[PDB]
């Protein structure tokens, strides 16, 4: 079974920090590119950042830019996102996703998703 | 930015009705391109992948047609539990863009 | 038929740099002549492609070990001598 | 097998950090050594694998005559990094050059080298050959800031868990 | 066929530079190596090989700047590898 | 297309004379300008054209470092020229390299730069390619003293109507 | 109708200048090589000089090497001769003479030719 | 410089006669040679050029030939106008030369 | 066939000079890379040689002659483009 | 005649003394000779017959500028020598280059040179060319300290019978 | 008829010099290499020597390494070796020996041979 | 140095016998081999040359075969005179060597 794992979010005053998680189990995860997806209430999907498995290629949304960082460490099979300069916007629900980059670099493997408020 | 317009919004169906959901997109993305089905409070699921391949677990009635930058959803037969918000997201360069979706009410 | 599972030592993502304008004078300079080209790994070809660079570098270092060019070896010609030379 | 110009045969220049080596100067430093007798040799190579860490190394002795070799006037820096490493300083006498231990080249602006080139940037990396014509071109290959770091390094004996160049500090 | 009242960017005249002596010690010096050569627009030639010279310039700029050779290019074997690849 | 040996093969220079253009010093300046971020660019070729008008160009700026790039060593003037213009002085201060605005050669001794180098007679120019056998080249190939004159350039501003080295003066 | 028509020449006293003209009509005259021949009284044809097109092939005939001058002006379809230290073997009439370089370089279009006396 | 030698210096012909009128090269100068006729007083006359080919207007009694460095000027027939003096002159390299001529009288 | 009594400009005896050890670093210094090599008169071989090697010096020389370049001529591909165009 | 690859193609460096030549340093010296105008010309072969005498020449002028030209960095000595002759001192002034009077080459360390470079062990000999493939290459080929001797020569004039080097003279 | 004569052989005290020659008769004597080999009393045959036309190529026995040198003047057909700081274990008979460099270097022409004794 | 063993060291036979001598390589020295014939007081005589070839003037009954490394010394029929000591000889490379010999004495 594979399996992504979403904690470390809550509520953040407008203008702080806020730091995500996630944690693989089932497959590789040195081997996999990493996505962050957000949905803000009652709004569309929204992709966020993505880091490839050798740290090489990172990318985010110009709507984040410079704010936020994406990190990950792949001996942990864990995934990192750290929010910066929070805003009102950011307000959205997080999953962390696997691109499978051997089956047309889908997103196959979302998480169930942490909530990230900041109010 | 490679943009990405579904078509409609919205759309209203019944059991067992044909349903026609249409993707289209700024540049052309070979065939980077994946369909999910979300349900309030639920992580969207991946239905179609490489425009028309289908992820193991999901029925045959979704399926998948490309026509060079323009895509096609297309449900057959509705069950009681295909009304849900389906969306189109294009993998191909980043950053990695989703449609506005479609909302599939009862009819 | 591939997946993942199976490669360690590949990271499957890769961007590279590859009227008047012919002119010299009229052209781009040095450090404006590359444009961003965009390589999937539809049929693994990055990982294939990682691993025959990784590969060559045992011809490739005995060939330039060979050779008394002290300034720049052309291998161009080399690959296109030996592919005509095979025929 | 099909061949039609010399236009045709590419010469890709990947990076050893795209292949999962852990590129930090603390850890490329330790597969880099001198060495006396080997001369340097160089190579053109057509594209490049835009690199995530490339180096900038001006390390001198205490005498004052730089390590590495002057480079020729053709060298040029890597074109696409996304953080370039300074390394600078003054390190004990060392007679050579410096050539990797692994076999892998010293990328530069379309040159690979097998030694490394007192003030220029360069990646780690290797050379692959492919062939192909326009109708498979076109569909095979689809048509930036950096980020600075400074180091320096002391001069004195290195220990035995230690890269060419010395334990390096980074600083402001 | 050919008549002087087409051409307006030629002349039609053309004059070129092309036992022990095969000996560096014993041959010409490096100011007396070319024998002049005369080319006759006998078939409009003449006028053809201004313009091809003429039209040559843009794949001959691009090429060179295709190239990292800071020295010089050998442009003869290119051309010969060429027609070997093309057949 | 036959080709036998690559002996057989041939690279002409053609001068711009020959194509009905104004070589004088003042026409032929106009067609120089210089640039910074083009690196020079050499080829060889294999016979020419006896030239009318050539150029044997000296300018300095008013620091003293010549304008144009010193020639290597392999770099000789033009063998057969029936006129050559010695251009020579002191013009304003002017970054980079001279190149062609027509993206033609300057010809010198058996090698066609793309930018004019220091105390060498050139003339302007372009390369053909043609090829031919023994039996036919010799149906197609059938088997002196200069006129020097001198001009100088004044430091200063150009006007808009003028060559990359100013308004130019003949002197005795 | 192709035309060549000479004039500006005289009477001259053996050791000083005179000089000849010629102006072309009906065909271009800057895509032709132009020659000057002259017949001595008596005597049979000499060719003098020629002037190529773009006026880079210049040829004379060593008995006048160094005393004449031949020139063109491509815009007024005029060809000239200067004639320099004149000797009494120079008494001859002159023709211009258009060489056709498309034909086999023959002469074919000549003028009525001027009279040049040195005495 | 490459010689011309025509012969003979003199010819006596009369009206309908075949005249030869040879022409011979100190070097080889291939097909360029040309042919004139000159009346007194009068500018000179291309007949033959590239030593065969016929000047548009001229008759066809003149007529050329070439082996080696050797030519041919050739009148069939005679009519009361052809009596004048012809050179042949080279075409090749320069400096251009002429022959020395042939007078053609009535005989 | 060959007898000595034949040869007057040859000597008929002949040597010459021909895991982690491709890595420039772990290989062959400059002055460690030659490995001596014996060549028999077997039939006639070693005279042929000298002899070949004694005419070559025109055809040579006079390639040498041709050329431009000042820096250092390499001749394996001419001899290579001149195989493939031979043919 | 067969060829696979260009490593099939070898370049044999052949001595001078294996042709029944007299290499001697007064022998050798008279079949070499300065003059201007010709340039100097390198090319590159693949192996070299071990050689019996070679020659490390390093005559200057009563200026004090070496006659012969400096080597570029690609010469080295020649790889099998048995007895190298150090040639040393001075001699008159002679312009240009000193090249063979036979036609042969200077064998370098895999360079044969139309001239001698200072400072630098050659021998004299030419080049041949075979090709040959594995099975073949296989049985055709089957798979040490120098002698120091040293010479000197004094300035002034040569003697008809001498080489260009003049009268050499050996010493302790 | 081929023919090697040896001589210059005699008795010599142990840790002193002699020198032995051979003259050659019937073949080209420049054009092959030559070799020496002894036989000491009772014992089988040892090569010691070799030296090549040219004299380019010599090879010695390393019993006899440093201690010998051979040597030939090819303009007197002459073969030359001089033995010094003789052995007890130098006492032999020492032939001339021709070898064929065509065919398959083999010794053919032995000489009668000198005897050296080191008493 | 290439070794070289003779085999065996002695040899009785009688005239007429068949006689088998051996000769073995320690490296791969191709057919650089020669046989001798060496009498009490008399320089050596060149039998077998090219490992197998026969020295003109030898009589016909040696014969001299190669099977690698491995060479024969082969005389089939023993004449009055063929009592003597043979040796084998490398002649591939330097040091030449030869073999410690073969007595063949009278049985
Ligand atoms: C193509 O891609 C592959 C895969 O990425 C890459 O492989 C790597 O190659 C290098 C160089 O060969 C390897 O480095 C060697 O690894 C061994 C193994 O131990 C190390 O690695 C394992 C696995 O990570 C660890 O568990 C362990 O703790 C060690 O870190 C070492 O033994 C080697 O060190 C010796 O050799 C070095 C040679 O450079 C010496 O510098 C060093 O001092 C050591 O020398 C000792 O051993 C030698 C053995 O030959 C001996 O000769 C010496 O005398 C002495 O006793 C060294 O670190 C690395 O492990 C490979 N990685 C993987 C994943 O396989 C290729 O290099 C790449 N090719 C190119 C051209 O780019
Ligand atoms: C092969 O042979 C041909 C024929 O000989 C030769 O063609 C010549 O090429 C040059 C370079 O392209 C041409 O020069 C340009 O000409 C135009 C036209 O106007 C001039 O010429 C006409 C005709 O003689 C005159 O009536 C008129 O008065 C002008 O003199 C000009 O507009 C050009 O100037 C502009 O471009 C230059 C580029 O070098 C600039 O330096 C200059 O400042 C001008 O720039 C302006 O226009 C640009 C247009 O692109 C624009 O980019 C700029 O921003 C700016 O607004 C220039 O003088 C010449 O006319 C051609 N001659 C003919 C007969 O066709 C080829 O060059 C030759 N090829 C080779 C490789 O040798
Ligand atoms: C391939 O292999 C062959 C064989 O080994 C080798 O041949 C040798 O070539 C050289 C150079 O061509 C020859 O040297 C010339 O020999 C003649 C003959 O006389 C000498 O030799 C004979 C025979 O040994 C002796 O009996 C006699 O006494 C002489 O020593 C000489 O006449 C030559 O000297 C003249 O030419 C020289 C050119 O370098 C001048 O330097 C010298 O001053 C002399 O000049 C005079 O004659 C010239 C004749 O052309 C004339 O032009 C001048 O104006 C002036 O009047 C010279 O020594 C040698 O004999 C050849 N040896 C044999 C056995 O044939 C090839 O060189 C070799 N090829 C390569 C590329 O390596
Ligand atoms: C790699 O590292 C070297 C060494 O730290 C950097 O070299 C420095 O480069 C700059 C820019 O080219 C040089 O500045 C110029 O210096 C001269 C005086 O030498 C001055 O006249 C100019 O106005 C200008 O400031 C600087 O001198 C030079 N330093 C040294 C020690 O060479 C190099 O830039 C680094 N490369 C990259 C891409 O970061
Ligand atoms: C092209 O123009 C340059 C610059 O005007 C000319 O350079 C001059 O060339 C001559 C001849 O080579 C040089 O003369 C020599 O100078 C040295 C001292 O430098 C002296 O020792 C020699 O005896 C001799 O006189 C002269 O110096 C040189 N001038 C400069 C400023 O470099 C060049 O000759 C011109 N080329 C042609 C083909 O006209
Ligand atoms: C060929 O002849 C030349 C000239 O005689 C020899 O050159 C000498 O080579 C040695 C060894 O490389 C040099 O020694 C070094 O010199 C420097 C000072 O220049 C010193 O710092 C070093 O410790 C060392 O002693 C020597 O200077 C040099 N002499 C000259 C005049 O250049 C050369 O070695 C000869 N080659 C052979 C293979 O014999
Ligand atoms: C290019 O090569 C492919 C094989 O990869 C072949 O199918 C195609 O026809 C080729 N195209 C051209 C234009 O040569
Ligand atoms: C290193 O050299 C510097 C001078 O550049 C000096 O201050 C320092 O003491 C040296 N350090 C050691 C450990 O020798
Ligand atoms: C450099 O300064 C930054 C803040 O500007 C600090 O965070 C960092 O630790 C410093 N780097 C060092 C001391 O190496
Ligand atoms: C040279 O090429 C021509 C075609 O231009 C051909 O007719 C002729 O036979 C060729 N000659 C040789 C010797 O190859
Ligand atoms: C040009 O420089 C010279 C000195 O070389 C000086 O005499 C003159 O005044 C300067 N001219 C101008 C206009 O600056
Ligand atoms: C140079 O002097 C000549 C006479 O010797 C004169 O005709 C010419 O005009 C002068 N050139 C100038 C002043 O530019
Ligand atoms: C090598 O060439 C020889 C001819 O010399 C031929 O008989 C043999 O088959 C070739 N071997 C290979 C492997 O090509
Ligand atoms: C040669 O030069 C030296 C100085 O280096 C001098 O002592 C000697 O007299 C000179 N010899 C001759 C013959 O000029
Ligand atoms: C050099 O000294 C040796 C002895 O050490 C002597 O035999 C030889 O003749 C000397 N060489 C000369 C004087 O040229």
């Amino acid at each position: 079974e594979v399996q992504l794992v979403e904690s470390g979010g809550g509520l953040v005053k407008p203008g702080g920090s806020l730091r995500l998680s996630c944690a693989a189990s089932g497959f590789t995860f040195s081997s996999y590119t990493m996505n962050w997806v957000r949905q803000a209430p009652g709004k569309g999907l929204e992709w966020v950042s993505s880091i490839s498995s050798s740290e090489s290629y990172i990318y985010y949304v110009d709507s984040v830019q410079g704010r936020f960082t994406i990190s990950r460490d792949n001996a942990k099979n864990s995934l990192y996102l750290q929010l910066n300069s929070l805003r009102a916007e950011d307000t959205a629900v997080y999953y962390c996703v696997r691109r499978d980059n051997w089956n047309y670099d889908t997103l196959d493997i979302w998480g169930q998703g942490t909530m990230v408020t900041v109010s | 930015d490679i943009v990405m317009t579904q078509s409609p919004s919205s759309l209203s169906a019944s059991v067992g009705d044909r349903v026609i959901i249409t993707c289209r997109a700024s540049q052309s993305i070979s065939t980077y391109l994946n369909w999910y089905q979300q349900k309030p409070g639920k992580a969207p699921k991946l239905l179609i992948y490489a425009a028309s391949s289908l992820q193991s677990g999901v029925p045959s009635r979704f399926s998948g047609s490309e026509s060079g930058t323009d895509f096609t959803l297309t449900i057959s037969g509705l069950q009681p539990e295909d009304f849900a918000t389906y969306y189109c997201l294009q993998s191909y360069d980043a950053p990695l863009t989703f449609g506005g979706g479609t909302k599939v009410d009862i009819k | 038929a591939y997946s993942g599972e199976n490669e360690n030592d590949c990271d499957a993502e890769l961007r590279i740099w590859s009227g008047l304008s012919w002119i010299p004078f009229f052209g781009p300079g040095i450090e404006g002549l590359y444009t961003a080209v965009l390589i999937k790994n539809q049929n693994n070809l990055v990982c294939r492609l990682r691993r025959l660079a990784n590969q060559t570098a045992k011809s490739l270092e005995l060939l330039l070990r060979v050779t008394t060019e002290e300034r720049t070896f052309s291998l161009i010609n080399r690959i296109a001598i030996d592919f005509l030379l095979t025929r | 097998g099909t061949l039609q110009k010399t236009e045709d045969v590419h010469l890709m220049g990947f990076t050893l950090s795209g292949q999962k080596v852990a590129d930090s100067p603390l850890e490329a430093s330790k597969r880099w050594a001198f060495r006396t007798g080997v001369p340097p040799k160089n190579v053109e190579y057509t594209e490049g694998e835009e690199a995530k860490t490339c180096y900038n190394i001006s390390v001198t002795d205490p005498s004052g005559k730089s390590l590495l070799l002057d480079p020729p006037t053709n060298i040029r820096d890597y074109p696409k990094c996304k953080t370039i490493h300074h390394i600078q300083g003054q390190n004990p006498h060392a007679q050579g050059i410096a050539l990797h231990l692994w076999g892998a080249f010293f990328l530069y602006d379309r040159i690979a080298s097998t030694t490394m080139y007192r003030g220029k940037v360069f990646t780690e990396g290797n050379i692959a050959a492919m062939i192909v014509n326009k109708t498979v071109h076109k569909m095979i290959f689809s048509r930036l800031t950096s980020t600075n770091k400074y180091w320096t390094s002391s001069n004195g004996t290195q220990t035995n868990d230690t890269g060419c160049f010395g334990a390096l500090q980074e600083y402001n």
